[PDB]
RNA sequence: CGGUCCGGCCGGGAACUCAAAGGAGACUGCCAGUGAUAAACUGGAGGAAGGUGGGGAUGACGUCAAGUCAUCAUGGCCCUUACGACCAGGGCUACACACGUGCUACAAUGGCGCAUACAAAGAGAAGCGACCUCGCGAGAGCAAGCGGACCUCAUAAAGUGCGUCGUAGUCCGGAUUGGAGUCUGCAACUCGACUCCAUGAAGUCGGAAUCGCUAGUAAUCGUGGAUCAGAAUGCCACGGUG
């Protein structure tokens, strides 16, 4: 009876899998610890299973690809979201006050002609 | 903490008190602490005087020094009695290697030079 | 420089005007366009006039001169000072 | 079975090619797998307009590749020939490829 | 800017914490990007900062802050033939950046060796109410009350 | 471009095409780790003695049309300019103006 | 030195390419230029053809050649006399077997390089610019468009300071992407220099 | 699920990621307040997205007799046994100096060594070129597979973990120069890139002055491509951290 959300963030796309349990993070089989060298990204994919009191209560599978630590720490955040609201949907109403069903669309911007990146101007002269 | 003519500093590392010895680097100071059996982390410090002797006689494999500044002068020395183009640059005082005159030749020119 | 295997580099009719001036033994100079061309040890004792783009600057020979090429005798560029 | 590649610039003209020889060898043949579609090749262009001196004034060009994939599980005898009689439009390149 | 004062965005509290505020002071301490090794150096500087004062890190860190937290800067106006510095107040805002600022900077003008050394020490110094940091603020407070004249 | 530059990029291709297998014969003798010195050495005193023209990398792509040597693209044969005009006037197939 | 090309911009909307054909990096830029050199030939031979628009198609290593023209008559002749004769030196240029077709262009006044050859021939036998300019455009609205602008420039009358002058009747949207701007380009070779011809036509808004 | 050589691997399955094709979606559309019942503005409500959602393309009449006759085209003038054409070699890379734009640095938020994790976007047939072997190495040999969501370029690095240096012109920095080499290519002297050993300049954060940038931005980190036999710190693109 596992529930399903899918997470994206930059360039990472998550499959996450709810089961009910005691707590269990897999990620790509590895525990999150042994994923995430990173305790900000920890803490951000604890962050809803904490926003409600669920830390103890479900396992998670999870399969993400693409991006970064962020990138994929955030896409796994909006995945965890996305399948806590479909297991109950009550938890909309707080979800979106943490700003956590929102999906942030800050892609890179690209390179653009003459600039030596997206925004940046090569310097001016005018001698 | 005396190889081959120089002394050596004794609070150091083993590679890096070879590596003020002149022709030696950290490659060949691997080579010489490999050959001799010595670990590269300890010091010139606590080390047994035959084991400094096997340091001399490891770097005496090599050519350092008088020799290696003696070859060095005449293979230059040999260039500049040829007169090619790099014994011109080389008593011109200018780079060899095909690098750039019109500027950037600092290394080899020094200073600048002001028009006075 | 040039890889081992393809060994040195001499123009052919350089290598014919060598070994003719070897057989023969005369010393007259040679002038030759061959800048690129790698000094052999049969070339020990000839005068041969590099071209450098003007004129053909002519060349003693030595022992030395062996194991480089014909063009590092002939300057191109001629500079004596801005002032 | 038989795996055949689509080519195109156009994709409103190789989806109708695509479904023409789907609807073709389902009538005639028999097990049309599907049109997949792959991945579509972006090959950019950069280029100065200006014919002496704008370092910065570029236009930026592209050409899409649109490719197909339709395979066919169990040919038969017509469904081999009578879909190769078939033609399709220009700016296509099939590719078949028998197993 | 000219048309609009903006809404600003918001900010993750620190794991080890939960606080938004030292999440901030590593952001400034961040230079590259690299916030890895700013949140480690700000968690070594406090480490070193509750050891030598017993006290949480969190609490040792708003003393130091407090000591260092300025009430009102000044600004060139101009209106006349010379430069006027007219004093302001400071919103509790920029009296925080200002602060974490300041102690950053002098932690990196300071000649211990590790960043966690000169940041711990400037942060002690803070709390005692001394060092250079503290002489910013004070500084600033002379020439507030200088040109306190201004208004 | 001049017409004798295309003059000398026709006859450099010519050329090229020509000694094409025997150059790669010598080329091969000269790589060959197992062969005699002599004969490597008789085959690069026989390039020596091939035309130089008959190297593909003497040859320079200019435009088609009109001989730029620079600004060059190989899938078009065409220079910069000449792919702008042909792209204006739509004569190059899925080729249009993209933005991303 | 500013406004971008209409036909290429309108390239994936409401205009289709000259050429539809694929090929692969390795024939690429032999069609093209096969196809240059064989829309070379077709205008200096039918130059005095009214023709407007080659478009050139290749299946199967078979080169298609659609011919627009306003007349069909003079490029024909007898029935495949001219046209075969122009289709076996395709089939010679192109080194494939060739094609011909011929579409006819209803109302000649609606096409921009027919009417800038029209002006450019008039300019050539020495007739008042803005005569031709003011014709090209009361024929055009005549005959239905919805906007016209032409466009001369440049050593007007033998004039030796170039100037550009430009008529305009109805309305051109040229940043509407969905508008039918057929615009087109004309030169004329006086014996003062180049005078040339600009031509924009609209329309009406394709609602795709 | 069932089975395993634990590798989606293999039967399989089509949900999921993804791949495209089509469509929906956001419109001040709604609620309240203001407003001149107008325009509109402010707020919140939902919602993935809220007021131009973000980015691009798109550049009015005209200006600078701006630029380009060396892309091309062209009026006119000039040369026509030369101002045209062929070849070798040289030069466009010079060097008392001055300027612009960049790259690497002056270190400890770091250098080194070992171990280890996460990308996107691209190119490929006279091409990309595995595996295996030799070589310290650049590379070499044999040689599969691939016109390519299949194969190759190609291990992402910064990061993290441990140890190390311990404030020095340093285990920073890497210029310069000597020697030995590889590859491309008829051919690397002038005048290529790369590798190895040795060498180890200046430089310890930059005067007056001045530039860029408002969010996935700057900053920093690597990747790829075009051109191209070979030859980028440039250019055009890509993602990471932020
Ligand atoms: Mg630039
Ligand atoms: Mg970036
Ligand atoms: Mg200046
Ligand atoms: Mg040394
Ligand atoms: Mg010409
Ligand atoms: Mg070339
Ligand atoms: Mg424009
Ligand atoms: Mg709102
Ligand atoms: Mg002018
Ligand atoms: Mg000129
Ligand atoms: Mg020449
Ligand atoms: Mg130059
Ligand atoms: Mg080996
Ligand atoms: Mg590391
Ligand atoms: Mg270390
Ligand atoms: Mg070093
Ligand atoms: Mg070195
Ligand atoms: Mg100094
Ligand atoms: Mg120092
Ligand atoms: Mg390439
Ligand atoms: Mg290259």
């Amino acid at each position: 009876n596992q529930y399903y959300g899918t997470g994206r963030r930059k360039s990472s796309a998550a499959r996450v899998f709810i089961k009910p349990g005691n707590g269990k993070i897999v990620i790509n089989q590895r525990s999150l610890e042994q994923y995430f060298g990173r305790e900000t990204a920890r803490m951000v994919v604890r962050q809803p299973l904490e926003l409600v009191d669920m830390v103890e209560k479900l396992d998670l599978y999870i399969t993400v690809k693409g991006g970064g630590i962020s990138g994929q720490a955030g896409a796994i955040r909006h995945g965890i979201t996305r399948a806590l609201m479909e297991y109950d949907e009550s938890l909309r109403s707080e979800l979106r006050k943490a700003g956590f069903v929102t999906r942030d669309a800050r892609q890179v911007e690209r390179k653009k002609v003459g600039l030596r990146k997206a925004r940046r101007r090569p310097q001016f002269s005018k001698r | 903490a005396r190889i081959a003519g120089i002394n050596i500093p004794d609070h150091k590392h083993a590679v890096i008190a070879l590596t003020s010895i002149y022709g030696v680097g950290k490659t060949r100071s691997k080579a010489i602490l490999a050959a001799a059996g010595i670990a590269e982390d300890v010091k010139i410090s606590e080390l047994s005087e035959g084991q400094i002797d096997t340091l001399r006689d490891e770097v005496a494999k090599f050519v350092v020094e008088g020799d290696l500044r003696r070859e060095i002068s005449m293979s230059i020395k040999r260039l500049m009695d040829l007169g090619c183009y790099r014994g011109l640059r080389h008593r011109r005082g200018l780079p060899v290697r095909g690098q750039r005159t019109k500027t950037n030749a600092r290394t080899r020119k020094g200073p600048r030079k002001p028009i006075k | 420089p040039r890889s081992l295997k393809k060994g040195p580099f001499i123009d052919l009719h350089l290598l014919k005007k060598v070994e003719k001036a070897v057989e023969s033994g005369d010393k007259k100079p040679l002038r030759t366009w061959s800048r690129r061309s790698t000094i052999f040890p049969n070339m020990i004792g000839l005068t041969i006039a590099v071209h450098n783009g003007r004129q053909h600057v002519p060349v003693f020979v030595t022992d030395e001169m062996v194991g480089h090429k014909l063009g590092e005798f002939a300057p191109t560029r001629t500079y004596r000072g801005h002032a | 079975r038989i795996r055949i590649r689509l080519k195109a610039f156009d994709h409103r003209l190789i989806d109708q090619a695509t479904a023409e020889i789907v609807e073709t060898a389902k009538r005639t043949g028999a097990q049309v797998r599907g049109p997949i579609p792959l991945p579509t090749r972006k090959e950019r262009f950069t280029v100065l307009i200006s014919p002496h001196v704008n370092k910065d004034a570029r236009d930026q060009y592209e050409i899409r590749t649109h490719l197909r994939l339709v395979d066919i599980v169990e040919p038969t005898e017509k469904t081999v020939d009578a879909l190769m009689r078939l033609d399709l439009a220009a700016g296509v390149d099939v590719q078949i490829s028998l197993g | 800017p000219r048309r609009r004062v903006i809404g600003q965005r918001k900010i993750l509290p620190d794991p080890k914490f939960g606080s938004e505020l030292l999440a901030k002071f590593v952001n400034i301490l961040m230079v590259d990007g690299k916030k890895s090794t700013a949140e480690s150096i700000v968690y070594s500087a406090l480490e070193t900062l509750a050891q030598r004062s017993g006290k949480s890190e969190l609490e040792a860190f708003e003393v130091a802050l407090e000591n260092v937290r300025p009430t009102v800067e000044v600004k060139s106006r101009r209106v006349g033939g010379s430069t006027y510095q007219v004093p302001v107040e400071v919103r509790p805002v920029r009296r925080n950046a200002l602060a974490m600022r300041w102690i950053v900077e002098a932690a990196r003008k300071r000649g211990d060796k590790s960043m966690a050394l000169r940041l711990a020490n400037e942060l002690s110094d803070a709390a005692e109410n001394k060092g250079t940091a503290v002489k910013k603020r004070e500084d600033v407070h002379r020439m507030a009350e200088a040109n306190k004249a201004f208004a | 471009a001049k017409q004798s530059m295309k003059a000398r990029e026709v006859k450099r291709v010519a050329l090229a095409d020509k000694y094409f297998a025997k150059r790669a014969e010598l080329k091969a003798i000269i790589s060959d780790v197992n062969a005699s010195d002599e004969d490597r050495w008789n085959a690069v005193l026989k390039l020596q003695t091939l035309p130089r023209d008959s190297s593909p990398s003497r040859q320079r792509n200019r435009c088609r049309q009109t001989g730029r040597p620079h600004g060059f693209l190989r899938k078009f044969g065409l220079s910069r300019i000449k792919v702008r005009e042909a792209a204006m006037r739509g004569e190059i197939p899925g080729l249009k103006k993209a933005s991303w | 030195g500013q406004k971008v090309h209409p036909n290429g911009i309108r390239l994936g909307i409401v205009k289709p390419w000259n050429s539809t054909w694929f090929a692969n990096t390795k024939e690429f830029a032999d069609n093209l230029d096969s196809d240059f050199k064989v829309r070379q030939y077709l205008t200096k031979e039918l130059a005095k053809a009214s023709v407007s628009r080659i478009v050139i198609e290749r299946p199967a290593k078979s080169i298609r050649v659609t011919i627009h023209t306003a007349r069909p008559g003079i490029v024909i002749g007898k029935k495949g006399e001219d046209v075969e004769k122009l289709r076996k030196v395709v089939a010679d240029i192109a080194g494939v077997p060739a094609q011909i077709n011929i579409a006819e262009v209803r109302k000649p006044e609606l096409d921009a390089k027919l009417v800038a050859d029209s002006i450019t021939s008039q300019l050539e036998r020495r007739v008042m610019f803005r005569r031709a300019m003011k014709r090209a455009v009361q024929n055009a609205m005549r005959l239905g468009a919805k906007g016209i602008k032409v466009e001369v420039s440049g050593r007007l009358g033998g004039a030796e300071i170039a100037r550009t002058e430009w008529y305009r009747e109805g309305r051109v949207p040229l940043h509407t992407l969905r508008a039918d701007i057929d615009y087109n380009t004309s030169e004329a070779h006086t014996t003062y220099g180049v005078i040339g011809v600009k031509v924009w036509i609209f329309k009406g808004e394709i609602l795709g």
